[PDB]
């Protein structure tokens, strides 16, 4: 059912896009450093929230992650961080 | 949407059930309108500066409840007179007018400008310094509606009253948003001499703000509702 897929990447628009990912990866970089935390960790929570909630593994590999409580401990982290970062 | 189909950006403000977006697009699909894929930019930069002129002497002729739109001289039998300041002629536009520069040499050397009614002879008027443009002032020398101004300066010392006053006018302007360039800017934002508007990848030639810009957006490759 890939045809309700929207293929529909002109170059335009894959091309936006594109960029808007490395740039979110430089950003992580910025992050973790000015956070002192780790990079991979970062994306790490970045995902599950876009990843929605009803999407989040009940078993992070069975508690791996606190997936219901280390996180938001991070959220409020980075919010509560100035603008420029 | 087509290519130059725009008809609500500066509406993303609301939108209902067959809200009607482009000619040929329709919204039933009730929400808010959302930009998405600009290409066509206008860039109004306001242009103010100071004039020296030279109207009716021993007469009033103009009263402060005038603004821009109304006549400045009239019917003067004949206004042609010797100026004594020469350069490099360079007349502008407005939608009503023609204003000469005079660089004489490098530095601003003499400022000249006629509202409706006043003819610039372009480069006729620099030999010995007599006022050689003979413009012609007749009846009815009214100035475009598109700039204000006030502060006037007359001079009373034989013929024509040299006057300088506020010329305050925008003018618009526009550029193309390839597919790699990018608006920092948003919603007719504000816009400085050194701000960088909108981007792309090469740093060569991108859209670089200049003298008090305001934004429009015009060409979009698509939009939003949601």
């Amino acid at each position: 059912h890939e045809i309700g897929q929207v293929p529909l990447l002109t170059l335009e628009e894959e091309v936006e896009l594109a960029r808007k990912v490395e740039e979110g990866m430089e950003a992580i970089k910025k992050l973790s450093e000015i956070t002192g935390l780790d990079p991979d960790l970062i994306r790490e929570v970045v995902r599950a929230k876009i990843l929605g909630s009803a999407r989040v593994r009940h078993i992070p590999g069975l508690k791996e992650t606190l997936d219901p409580k280390t996180v938001e401990e991070i959220d409020q982290k980075l919010k509560s961080l100035p603008k420029e970062h | 949407l087509p290519p130059g189909v725009d008809a609500l950006v500066k509406d993303g403000e609301e939108v209902v059930k067959g809200q009607e977006l482009a000619p040929g697009v329709v919204s039933r699909l009730d929400g808010v309108a959302l930009y998405r894929f600009p290409r066509r930019v206008r860039v109004e930069y306001v242009k103010k500066e100071r004039a020296g002129l030279r109207l009716p002497l021993a007469a009033w002729v103009e009263k402060e409840a005038y603004k821009p739109g109304e006549i400045l001289a009239e019917l003067p039998e004949p206004y042609l007179f010797r100026a004594e300041e020469e350069g490099v002629v360079e007349l502008k536009e407005l939608e009503e007018g023609a204003f000469l520069v005079l660089r004489r040499e490098d530095e601003p050397v003499a400022t000249y400008f006629l509202p409706v009614g006043m003819t610039p002879l372009v480069v006729h008027g620099e030999i010995v310094e007599k006022g050689q443009p003979l413009a012609e002032a007749k009846g009815l020398l009214r100035m475009p509606r598109q700039v204000r101004a006030a502060q006037v300066e007359a001079e009373e010392e034989g013929e024509t009253v040299y006057l300088t006053l506020f010329l305050e006018w925008t003018e618009p302007k526009d550029y193309r948003v390839q597919p790699h360039m990018n608006v920092v800017v948003p919603e007719g934002a504000r816009v400085e001499a050194g701000d960088k508007i909108v981007a792309a990848i090469d740093p060569e030639e991108e859209v670089i703000a200049e003298a008090e810009g305001v934004v429009h957006l015009h060409e979009p490759a698509s939009i939003l509702v949601v």
